[PDB]
């Protein structure tokens, strides 16, 4: 007798958020059955940090945060507590003490067509890098001088982000890997979701 | 001060991220035209060439603001003076389309150029595999005679205006960007400023090119001395004894390489063949059993294995008559981790080699693919053409091809098997040493000056007689253009690098035994199980650009220029049996001598 999560609305969702502005579910009172997660034949990346991923069917957290996006399989690197580079200081960064887990795979059979894709952007500049857990929606241009940037692009005054251009014929350090990451809560008061 | 630092910091990581797709889409325009000539794909090709040429015209627009001056990091320095230089935007636009026709014209008579039969124009070769097939095994001198001459009267006399048109258009471009002339544009990968104690000059080249081939031509002179007196048991009437090689009885069309000489002229015929070519057919390989075999010698060194883009999308087969492709061999670099090779294969050991050199080249792109866009590209020349040729000096030898089964497990390696071997090697090696540099003079004193528009075939066909000691069989006038009709000339490429990787691969051969521990004549080291070998090569294929060529070189070997010491040093068992082969006849050339007078 169960009920499980909607984990299917996020890991077999048709369309991914662009790194520069992730999506984030809530996931509360329920049952959430990790252990189907780790033995998924299909992912290419399950490191969880602080928790050992055998372990999470036998745990119970206030809430959970599944966060979603897509970017270059060699990128993936910078998803990780401690990293550095355009990913992890300017998109998406995790906390020097996360606890959670990483899940990633390829997925060139989906995102990727001939001629190129061309949807899905990433942030290139930022006048300072993101807090943990911190988003930047904006199109203001990055200003690298001591011209005033006017709000228009030009000499020293750089748009804020770019797109990727996944063809199918690109190599494994360029094909678009989808990522899940999970960034479990416990806060002081009741928990709702379980492992069966 | 330091503004202007990161400000040319930001803007070449704009151009990084801005330009790696739009060369991506330009590159798989082109592979889709090469692998089938239509015009539905030329369309392609000529769009996406366009959007690449009209971006890069903006971005050196912006580059040109910075103060070249200000920038010290010295990577910095490099990756942003690429974006500074104009190149091909300095001519009228009417004008740069008038050189792009030039460019295809030239390339797609080369790539779809034929000729013949006189008694039934309904058969007609093409140059592979119809007239390859003649110039490599036809002992009859008369179709020998035919199959040359009529590809120089069929295709190299189309290509005269031209070639003349891309002398003078490629000149005011390269004049306009501040070089002498297009010659001095190209001698320009050699040239390193900046870096005090480690320069190198665009004149310093011809210097060094002259000096060394000065050190070679004693064991050319002994080598072409051997090969002209057992031609002469072959076509008795046809060679005089004293004279110089008529050019159509060399083991190719051009003369580039003498490898099929080696059956007329092999010492030892009563050993075992070291010419697997029979062995192959014999056991039945393929051209997929030949790229297997290939990667296998790169990883057991430690380098990567194939990428999986690799095997799905090369063409190792030719395609056929469903598809005029190109079969040039080439290696190919994509952008976004894409490698391919054109090769139209067939069970031979020349193309068993040649799938260890293009190979090679796929290696290195493998290795710089992490540096950053401008400096993603080979360290010279020289070193993307040497890279895979030490490979074949490795794979090529009776112990490698022992341990691969092309040879019986009861061979012997005696005396006389390191003769039968180094004749083979020094057919490739050292007889296409004296036409790469002389080609390459031709080219740069025509774009120079001191060649006139009336003297061009006059002086190409005085200097093969001169310095290469070949003969053409019957007189070319200047409506014919000989050079035009090797594919290098034809489709714009500086032909020097294949003379500067001839010394470099020898110089890294020795500094790579050494790393595999290797002692007794370096004719018989292979590097093939030495993971240690590898790392030193790898540690240096893995810097692009972005170290000069000078220090890149003198790091891995302890030298800061070309040298040929270990070239002769390699070949000395064999030069020292030629100069006892020669002691009854003459050595050297009459320029005198003619084919068609004599
Ligand atoms: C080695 O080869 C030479 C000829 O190339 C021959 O004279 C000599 O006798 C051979 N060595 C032996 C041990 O017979
Ligand atoms: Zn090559």
């Amino acid at each position: 007798i169960t009920n499980l999560c909607p984990f299917g609305e996020v890991f077999n969702a048709t369309r991914f958020a662009s790194v520069y502005a992730w999506n984030r579910k809530r996931i509360s009172n329920c049952v959430a059955d990790y252990s189907v997660l780790y033995n998924s034949a299909s992912f290419s990346t399950f490191k969880c940090y602080g928790v050992s991923p055998t372990k999470l069917n036998d745990l119970c957290f206030t809430n959970v945060y599944a966060d979603s996006f897509v970017i270059r399989g060699d990128e993936v690197r910078q998803i990780a507590p401690g990293q550095t580079g355009k990913i992890a200081d300017y998109n998406y960064k995790l906390p020097d003490d996360f606890t959670g887990c990483v899940i990633a795979w390829n997925s060139n059979n989906l995102d990727s067509k001939v001629g190129g894709n061309y949807n899905y952007l990433y942030r290139l500049f930022r006048k300072s890098n993101l807090k943990p857990f911190e988003r930047d929606i904006s199109t203001e241009i990055y200003q690298a001088g001591s011209t005033p940037c006017n709000g228009v692009e030009g000499f020293n005054c750089y748009f804020p982000l770019q797109s990727y251009g996944f063809q199918p014929t690109n190599g494994v350090g360029y094909q678009p890997y989808r990522v899940v990451v999970l960034s479990f809560e416990l806060l002081h008061a009741p928990a709702t979701v379980c492992g069966p | 001060q330091s503004t202007i630092e990161e400000q040319v910091k930001t803007f070449l990581d704009n151009f990084n991220h801005k330009a790696e797709d739009l060369f991506y889409q330009s590159s798989l325009a082109s592979w889709n035209y090469n692998t089938n000539i239509t015009e539905e794909n030329v369309q392609n090709m000529n769009n996406a060439g366009d959007k690449w040429s009209a971006f890069l015209k903006e971005q050196s627009t912006l580059a040109q603001m910075y103060p070249l001056q200000e920038i010290q990091n010295l990577q910095v320095k490099l990756q942003l003076q690429a974006l500074q230089q104009n190149g091909s935007s300095v001519l009228s636009e009417d004008k740069s389309k008038r050189l792009n026709t030039i460019l295809n014209t030239m390339s797609t008579i080369y790539c779809t150029g034929k000729v013949c039969n006189p008694d039934n124009p309904q058969e007609c070769l093409l140059l592979e595999p119809g007239l390859n097939e003649i110039m490599a095994n036809s002992l009859d001198y008369n179709e020998r005679l035919w199959a040359w001459e009529s590809w120089r009267s069929e295709v190299g006399k189309q290509l005269r205006p031209l070639y003349e048109e891309y002398v003078v258009l490629k000149n005011e471009m390269a004049r306009a960007n501040h070089y002498e002339d297009y010659g001095d544009y190209w001698r320009g990968d050699y040239e390193v400023n900046g870096v005090d104690g480690y320069d190198y000059s665009r004149g310093q080249l011809i210097e060094d090119v002259e000096h060394t081939f000065e050190e070679i031509k004693p064991l050319y002179e002994h080598l072409h001395a051997y090969v002209r007196a057992k031609l002469m048991n072959a076509y008795p009437s046809y060679i005089s004894p004293i004279g110089c090689l008529p050019a159509h009885l060399l083991g190719d069309m051009w003369g580039r390489f003498w490898t099929n000489l080696y059956s007329l002229t092999v010492p030892f015929g009563q050993k075992p063949n070291i010419d697997v070519t029979d062995a192959m057919v014999d056991q039945a390989w393929d051209a997929q059993r030949i790229f297997k075999e290939a990667e296998k010698f790169f990883v057991s060194v430690g380098l990567p294995n194939m990428t999986q883009g690799f095997w799905e999308n090369s063409m190792l087969t030719d395609p056929g008559n469903v598809q005029k492709a190109c079969c040039h061999p080439t290696a190919w670099d994509l952008g976004k981790g894409d490698f391919r090779i054109l090769m139209c294969t067939k069970v031979t050991m020349d193309d068993f080699l040649t799938a260890h050199h293009e190979m090679g080249h796929i290696q290195y792109d493998m290795a710089y693919a992490a540096q950053p866009f401008l400096l993603r590209n080979g360290a010279n020349e020289g070193f993307h053409e040497a890279v895979g040729e030490i490979m074949s000096l490795s794979a090529a030898t009776p112990k490698h091809l022992k341990s691969i089964g092309l040879l019986s497990p009861d061979f012997q390696e005696d005396n006389e098997t390191e003769i039968n071997f180094l004749l083979k090697q020094a057919l490739t090696i050292v007889g296409t040493l004296p036409f790469t540099y002389m080609l390459e003079k031709w080219r740069w004193m025509v774009f120079k000056g001191e060649i006139p528009k009336d003297q061009w075939m006059k002086k190409w066909w005085e200097m093969k007689r001169e310095i290469v000691g070949v003969v053409e069989p019957v007189p070319h006038d200047e409506t014919y253009c000989d050079p035009a009709s090797l594919f290098h000339v034809s489709n714009d490429y500086s032909f020097i690098r294949y003379y500067t990787r001839t010394l470099y691969q020898f110089q890294f051969q020795e500094a790579l035994c050494q790393a595999a521990k290797h002692e007794g004549p370096l004719h018989k080291c292979d590097i093939s199980n030495s993971t240690e070998a590898g790392q030193k090569l790898f540690n240096m294929l893995r810097l692009g650009k972005s170290e000069p060529w000078t220090l890149a070189l003198e790091n891995v070997v302890g030298a800061k220029n070309m040298n040929v010491r270990p070239l002769l040093n390699y070949f000395e068992p064999l030069f020292t049996w030629l100069k006892d082969q020669n002691k009854n006849s003459f050595v050297g050339w009459s320029t005198d001598w003619s084919p068609y007078a004599d």
